DNA sequence: CTAGTTGATCTCATATCAGGAGAAGGAGCAGAGCG
DNA sequence: CGCTCTGCTCCTTCTCCCATCCTCTCGATGGCTATGAGATCAACTAG
RNA sequence: AUCGAGAGGA
């Protein structure tokens, strides 16, 4: 399930320049692997290509629910910053829950 | 920088090349002898070394 | 060969934001080094430049 | 350097953030004041249900 | 078809009407509410017939008003796939046959109706006419019909119905 | 539940007098039918205490029970004690 | 009604260190039945 | 007489949490692939 | 405007 625009706002800066949210950029690396995975499965690919997509398809889904997975590495955004995957944004403390409702 | 004016502030850290023992109480070791060990001219971070004692029982 | 933004940059990126270390370890770095000189009056001037910092953590409660 | 008129501040139907149609944060933002998880638990022990559904629900986000 | 049903609904008062006459405020309010209303599920009510119960009137926090839940007989109009009706004509046009059923008026295509009945515009009331002329329906005339369709709109039931069966005809 | 016979208390909680005054001023404060004369009062909290002082509040107080039953009370049937 | 022209819209190509505390799993193993 | 079934202990992960509210500065953040042809369709622009 | 960091106040 892919949330609305109102979960994961496009809020415009000073300019024109429309910055997406983090759960917008996780969604853009979900389908973009999704889409390479359905024209590998499709097309000529080996089996161990399919198994790596699956993995980063899996990696990225992952990471768009929780992203402090012990050991994996965490998903990056520009800037170096790790992306706020849904569960930080209610996960304790200034999360919906505590720190909105 | 940049027309900001930055102060460095003083950073405290143990001292290197020195022999420190110490002794953890929730631990497996009774005795610890730590070493942060780095070379005179830095050109690699410090690596520390341990001499431990293994805990009676 | 030498792209000298790296040295420039990097110099100017760590003591811009404190964040100590490569810019791209924006995580890994410690920050807190490298703030905004205290401009309110003189002695808060002269302390700033003699502050001294113990990087436990503040977080710990020991 | 705490003067008053720099730290004085008042709301009443002012902006509200993009996420969750909450007051903003700030005097600079016109931001409204936090109604925590403490003034909820000390409504609740008033017994002010009204008010606390005022507080929680009617003057932050209907 | 005609019926009596109970049925219920909630009706919010505002403050100014407790007064010393409450009761037949709501009432009146539930009157003047479902009086000529329609609804698809329970058809065309023509009218409410009597009020069994007025509920206890809960005040709502945070709002003046009171909502009373009301029980009340009403009688309704339900039309059905397979019923027939007696109906009226109301008017004849080469398009169809427009025919009211009380409230509602239902519309009859030529080709739902025998081929038996001509089309006749050039005879001086628009009617429908057979080879030998022996029956005839036309304006104001009283006829029998089947119901086949039902269809709501704006919440206002209009139906279709047919005259190919058999003994279905001019009254 | 058998009204014959209510077991919960003949006094108004502080909680209820609270709800029934803002209730009542809410009311009057919406064109409501004031129960009591009025000198010249125009606030409707003031209003509204002094209907309750009256015991001339049009409330009925349903005081729910752990077991799911309810008590219906009127506020003139209640004792005012604040 | 009938073509003819003109935009939109969509599809398809070719590129390679000064935490802690608790809960759950697991493993080594002592021992008890027991066929 | 060796196998199974425990159930105790010791360690290991592993995961969760770390007062409340308020003010201010200051740095970083910006995302762009191309091009062309076939075909459908729906709207004008004449007839 | 957002995010982070830092400095502060009680």
């Amino acid at each position: 399930p892919v949330p609305p625009l109102s979960v994961r706002p496009a809020v415009v800066m000073q300019g024109s320049a429309r910055n997406q949210d983090d759960l917008t950029h996780k969604l853009a690396d979900i389908v973009k692997i999704n889409n390479q995975l359905r024209r590998n499965e499709q097309n000529g690919a080996a089996a161990h290509v399919i198994a790596e997509d699956v993995k980063l398809l899996q990696f990225h889904v992952a990471t768009m629910v929780d992203n402090e997975l012990p050991g994996l590495p965490r998903a990056m955004q520009k800037s170096g910053r790790p992306l706020k995957s849904l569960k930080q944004r209610l996960k304790g403390k200034e999360g919906r829950v505590r720190g909105n409702l | 920088i940049n027309g900001s004016e930055k102060v460095l502030i003083a950073q405290e850290k143990m001292a290197t090349n020195t022999v420190y023992v110490f002794a953890k109480k929730d631990s497996k070791y009774a005795y610890t002898g730590e070493c942060r060990s780095c070379l005179e001219n830095s050109s690699r971070p410090t690596s520390t070394i341990w001499v431990s004692m293994l805990a009676r029982g | 060969a030498i792209k000298t933004r790296i040295i420039s940059d990097g110099l100017k990126y760590s003591l811009a934001t404190g964040n100590w270390g490569d810019q791209k370890k924006a995580h890994q770095a410690r920050a807190g080094v490298s703030q905004v000189l205290n401009r309110l009056t003189f002695a808060s001037t002269l302390s700033h430049l003699r502050r001294l910092n113990s990087p436990i953590g503040r977080d710990g409660k020991l | 350097k705490h003067m008053v008129d720099d730290k004085i501040h008042s709301r009443a139907r002012g902006p509200i953030q993009i996420l969750n149609r909450q007051p903003m944060e700030g005097r600079s933002r016109d931001g409204g004041l936090r109604f925590g998880e403490m003034e909820r638990d000390c409504q609740i022990a008033h017994g002010a249900a009204q008010f606390l559904r005022e507080r929680l629900f009617e003057a932050s986000d209907p | 078809m005609f019926y009596h049903i109970s049925l219920e609904h909630e009706i919010l008062l505002h403050p100014r009407y407790f007064g010393p006459n409450l009761l037949n405020t709501v009432k009146q309010k539930l009157f003047t509410e479902v009086e000529g209303t329609c609804t698809g599920k329970y058809g065309f009510v023509i009218a409410v017939t009597t009020i069994d119960n007025i509920g206890a009137g809960v005040i709502q926090p945070g709002r003046g008003f009171v909502l009373y839940p009301v029980k009340y007989k009403a009688i309704v109009f339900r039309p059905f796939k397979g019923e027939v009706v007696d109906a009226v004509v109301t008017q004849v046009n080469k398009v169809g046959l427009f025919t009211e059923i009380g409230p509602m008026s239902c519309f009859i295509s030529r080709h739902s109706i025998p081929s038996e009945m001509e089309f006749d515009p050039n005879s001086n009331p628009p009617c429908y006419k057979t080879m030998d002329e022996d029956i005839v329906i036309q304006q104001d005339d009283e006829i029998r019909l089947k119901i086949v369709g039902t269809r709501v709109d704006k919440n206002d039931i209009f139906a279709i119905g047919s005259l190919m069966d058999d003994y279905l005809g001019l009254v | 539940q058998a009204n014959q016979k209510r077991i919960t208390t003949p006094y108004m909680t502080k909680y209820e007098r609270a709800r029934v005054l803002g209730t009542r001023a809410l009311q009057i404060a919406m064109c409501a039918p004031v129960m009591v004369e009025l000198e010249g009062e125009t606030d409707p909290l003031l209003i509204a205490m002094k209907e309750l002082k009256a015991r001339k509040i049009p409330i009925i107080i349903r005081r729910y029970l752990p077991d799911g039953s309810y008590e219906d009370w009127g506020v003139d049937e209640l004792i005012i004690s604040d």
